[PDB]
């Protein structure tokens, strides 16, 4: 002569999900710059007496009397 | 007779559900920088143009 | 009175967990490509005017 009781109380929450996944890659950086040309007097401060010898050696050699 | 006791607790709830896929990263770097040209090869250019216009040089330094 | 009832029937689940915390960031993206190496060109453009001004500076003495 007993009834049952009443259902029990509220099981516990669940577990946690699984933590999420890392996320992509970020998109490949810029192109670097250009590459820096040589100033024109750079490039006259060192071609000047080489074009100068050349010339000099050149109008001595056609000037030549056999 | 007296009532029986409540039940045991329920089971453990449903597993919630994979957190989201974390954020883009940032973009890389730039890139390095194109060369510049070295004393070195400053002057083998010219030597080479020199060279390729040897002709005309020796055409304009022509005696008569 | 006389016996006491069997326990009652189980509580009922309870809720659904908590979602997963966010991923990591992600990483860097790469370096872009190397820039472009400066050309023989404007060494070509000032040589060819230097042998221009010497040409004529010679020929001036005529």
């Amino acid at each position: 002569s007993g009834p049952p009781g009443p259902p029990g109380p509220p099981g516990p929450p669940g577990a946690r999900g699984q933590a999420g996944v890392m996320g992509f890659p970020g998109p490949p950086g810029p192109p670097g710059p250009p590459g820096k040309e040589a100033s024109e007097q750079r490039i006259r401060e060192l071609c000047g007496g080489m074009i100068s010898e050349q010339i000099a050696q050149l109008a001595a050699h056609l000037r030549k009397p056999l | 007779g007296p009532p029986g006791p409540p039940g045991p607790p329920g089971p453990p709830g449903a597993r919630g559900e994979p957190g989201n896929i974390g954020f883009p990263g940032p973009p890389g770097p730039p890139g390095p920088p194109g060369r510049a040209p070295t004393d070195q090869h400053i002057k083998q250019v010219c030597m080479r143009v020199i060279q390729e216009h040897f002709a005309e040089m020796a055409a304009s330094l022509k005696r008569p | 009175s006389g016996p006491p009832g069997p326990p009652g029937p189980p509580g009922p689940p309870g809720a659904r967990g908590q979602a997963g915390v966010m991923g990591f960031p992600g990483p860097p993206g790469p370096p872009g490509p190397p820039g472009r190496d400066a050309t023989d060109q404007h060494i070509v453009d000032v040589a060819l005017k230097m042998l221009q001004e010497q040409l004529a500076e010679v020929a001036v003495s005529a």
